[PDB]
């Protein structure tokens, strides 16, 4: 009844509206859900109503009814371990290399960030994000998370390790939705390709080759079953003991129906049977939160994901700059270069012995020019190139594509701008 | 170092004794062995291929390491790609030379391979069939008589053909455009390690059929490399580091 | 207000009657509440336990269960009690709420959240990009 409970229900509606635009790109622009006949319309006006909300819980409630029909009849190890998993809390691990967290850790979706670079042009769609339309969400692994061992139980997503800092939290998302495994990829590799496979290979037998399988629903494959926070944990649970009762190997099941299970036992269980993937609409910015640092990173990672502060350590001399700028320029990371062009000052002996370089791949396959005038991303670089005199315009090419001259390059992409200026030049 | 080089007795003793079985090789001594590598990366109107850096990079060091000068295109369309062999085929240290390498890589339909600027509603292709015209015995002089060896890796009457495409091989991988590693693919890594560790012994074809062995897993037998328009008469041994 | 097709609560329960009786005990109550997404506290199930035969041991029946959803499910906040809620914000009566008087009741007011929340929850509520907010017709759009 406080003015806090009204900002409070104020507050709660307009995260339920931003969870809304995400579901309804989700549902409206995604292409494999109009065969599985769980598509949405597209929104009448410019934003979307709570009808992709509900049309969020309806799918829900459809999967879950799909896993309830195929064991309706319960045993009592089944209804325990169905309790043991209804009542245990997660963890959720999002993974990478750029630093994401200060006093507070916000992490964005891709949308999000297309958003905010406001670039003129859009490139051509991806077929994930044409099939799936799940850009907007960022996304987690699934951890078991009344254990007391180390923090990061399970480092791998999809047999994918997504970066070296792991960021966990704690609490589940009012608004995320759960898959069983990727929504894009819908099934579980063979086990040579699974972290904790070594538990699994001493203990148990049959289930090593029966894990390998396709999770679908009764519609068939690319059926991927979607669960909103609220349905999750029975829905994974169903999927378990189907999947249980299906294996033959009576030693993988009297151990996950322990009446007195690990739960370190049971995110091994659930990290080999499934890979759930958890999925927080746009944003995700809390100050309750674990950073761990796995591994250190590579100078080329660290430049991809723009870590200034691993560049900074690791970028103290000026020939270890021009393995740094030679990465800048391959993976078209202008910003990080005039980074580097302002706390180095590289001249043109630098950029020949830049040439020189075999150890680093781009400039050893490359020339500099090409380098940069491959993509227009690294206009600004080339013009602190071109306007300090490090680069000759009509220098023509001597590695790759060689008589070619950078005017080339441009013509390729198609950007008026680079082309205009090394037409003026 | 990875690339094993045979011994020259050896060298000397299989050029003695089995010279009508196996292609000629010109000495060290003015020598100027040719390859070319065509490689799409960006396309206007279809997917990226990455880790295409790494195939080039590592592709280029074996081939010099088996002592190509190795010229390498990229992004080019089909036009220049088909402008760009025809060149390399009129290439004159041919003369001077014993063998051919082209390694083309890009996405690819069943006919041929796709150009930077490929559309569905424009197609931009090279035929396979342009390929082994412009390198056959009537239009490239230079390599008549001599193993022409096309690596080719894609993702998703004419009796006169048969008389003078001759002593062509092509090795062909059709992996998926995504199925792996952003830092490689597994067909042109594993044609380099069996480079590396069998041309010393084996001729060409046995270190293509050790490929495909190594490709025979149940999670790989799928996506398996093919051995196709073998015009082949005579085995080709490499005899690295000489 | 009332429950419709929303009878899918029994499957829930029928997932939970050991025997085909047809009947939970009490110590799974809460266990079945949280398979549907709820998390009642220890009070809210002890009120529920006692307002269900106390006498029977560990006995609730699908009616007594689906009559304790009921009410649970009505407590739910309305539209036209959010509509208040932001009204609540606006003794101007214009109908429109200023992005910087919005901003100020989220930083300063109600459970604590991060300031790049506030602005990404600010530009869903700033429409336009003018500084009104017509909470009326958001509220109205968002509720079909």
């Amino acid at each position: 009844g406080r003015p806090d409970h009204c900002a409070n229900t104020v507050k709660n509606f307009l995260r339920k509206s931003i969870a809304a635009q995400s579901y309804s790109k989700m549902f409206s622009q995604g292409t494999s859900f109009k065969s599985l006949n769980l598509s949405l319309e597209a929104p009448s006006g410019a934003r979307s109503s709570f009808r992709s909300l509900e049309h969020l819980d309806k799918v829900s409630r459809h999967y879950i009814s799909e896993i309830i029909q195929k064991v309706h009849p319960l045993s009592s190890d089944e209804r325990h371990l169905l309790s043991i998993i209804i009542n245990s809390n997660f963890n959720f691990r999002h993974q990478s290399n750029s630093n994401l967290s200060n006093n507070i850790l916000n992490i964005k979706s891709f949308d999000k960030i297309q958003s905010e670079n406001i670039q003129t042009h859009k490139n051509t769609y991806s077929e994930d994000i044409k099939e799936i339309s799940n850009h907007d969400f960022v996304f987690f692994g699934v951890e078991i998370s009344n254990h007391q061992e180390k923090l990061p139980l399970n480092k791998t997503h999809h047999t994918v390790d997504f970066g070296a800092n792991a960021y966990i939290i704690d609490h589940d998302s009012p608004y995320g939705y759960m898959t069983l495994t990727d929504h894009f990829d819908n099934a579980i590799p063979p086990v040579f390709y699974h972290e904790h496979q070594s538990f699994f290979l001493d203990n148990f037998k049959e289930v090593v080759d029966e894990v390998s399988r396709y999770v679908h629903g009764n519609q068939g494959k690319t059926d991927v079953p979607i669960f909103n926070t609220k349905d999750m944990r029975l829905g994974i649970g169903l999927h378990l003991i189907d999947f249980i009762r299906k294996s033959k190997d009576q030693g993988f099941r009297e151990f996950c129906y322990n009446k007195n299970i690990d739960p370190v036992s049971l995110d091994r269980i659930i990290n080999f049977v499934f890979q759930l993937e958890y999925h927080i609409p746009r944003m995700l910015s809390t100050d309750n939160f674990k950073k761990i640092k796995l591994r250190d990173i590579s100078l080329e990672d660290a430049i991809k994901a723009s870590n200034y502060e691993e560049i900074n350590n690791k970028v103290t001399d000026k020939k270890m700059a021009h393995q740094a700028l030679a990465y800048s320029l391959g993976n078209k990371k202008a910003d990080i270069a005039l980074y580097l062009l302002s706390k180095f000052n590289f001249t043109k002996q630098d950029v020949a012995e830049m040439e020189k370089m075999k150890n680093n791949r781009y400039c050893n396959l490359y020339d500099v020019e090409y380098l940069l005038s491959k993509d227009g991303a690294n206009y600004k670089v080339l013009e602190y190139f071109i306007n300090n005199g490090l680069v000759d315009v009509n220098k023509k090419f001597q590695k790759v594509n060689s008589g070619d001259t950078m005017l080339d390059n441009a013509m390729k992409s198609k950007d008026s701008k680079m082309i205009d200026f090394l037409l003026k030049n | 170092d990875a690339l094993k080089l045979c011994p020259h007795e050896e060298f000397l003793r299989l050029c003695k004794e089995r010279a009508e079985e196996i292609y000629p090789i010109k000495e060290r001594n003015n020598r100027t062995r040719l390859a070319l590598i065509i490689c799409n990366t960006e396309f206007d109107h279809l997917p990226p291929r990455n880790g295409a850096d790494f195939d080039i990079t590592g592709m280029k060091e074996l081939l010099e390491g088996l002592d190509y000068s190795v010229d390498v295109e990229e992004n080019l369309t089909a036009r220049d790609m088909e402008s760009a062999l025809r060149a390399f085929a009129t290439r004159p240290e041919h003369k001077s030379s014993d063998s051919t390498f082209l390694v083309l890589m890009s996405h690819g339909i069943l006919e041929g391979i796709c150009g930077t600027v490929h559309d569905e509603k424009k197609p931009d292709v090279l035929l396979y069939d342009t390929i082994f015209q412009i390198f056959n015995n009537r239009n490239c002089l230079s390599l008549k008589d001599k193993p022409k060896v096309i690596i080719v890796q894609a993702a998703r009457d004419a009796v006169y053909k048969t008389h003078v495409e001759k002593d062509f091989i092509a090795f062909c991988s059709s992996t998926p455009h995504n199925v792996d590693s952003t830092m490689g693919s597994i067909f042109i890594t594993q044609l380099i390690t069996c480079f590396q560790k069998y041309s010393w012994c084996c001729h060409l074809e046995e270190v293509f059929r050790k490929v495909q062995q190594s490709f025979e897993t149940p999670r790989a037998k799928a996506q398996m490399p093919t051995i196709e328009r073998l015009s082949m008469t005579r085995y080709f041994y490499l005899f690295p580091g000489n | 207000l009332t429950e419709e097709q929303i009878a899918e609560f029994k499957e829930a329960f029928s997932l939970f009657d050991k025997d085909g009786d047809g009947t939970i005990t009490t110590k799974e109550l809460g266990t079945v509440m949280r398979s549907l997404g709820q998390n009642p506290t220890e009070a809210e199930l002890q009120d529920m336990i006692n307002e269900v035969d106390a006498d029977g041991n560990g006995t609730i029946d699908f009616p007594e269960f689906l009559t304790m959803m009921a009410r649970k499910m009505k407590d739910t906040d309305s539209e036209e009690e959010i509509r208040e809620a932001f009204r609540v914000f606006d003794k101007d009566g214009n109908g429109y709420i200023s992005a910087a008087e919005l901003r100020h009741v989220m930083t300063n007011l109600g459970e604590k959240l991060t300031d790049e929340e506030v602005d990404e929850m600010i530009r869903e509520a700033d429409i336009d990009g003018d500084g009104q907010v017509n909470y009326e017709e958001f509220v109205q759009m968002m509720t079909a």
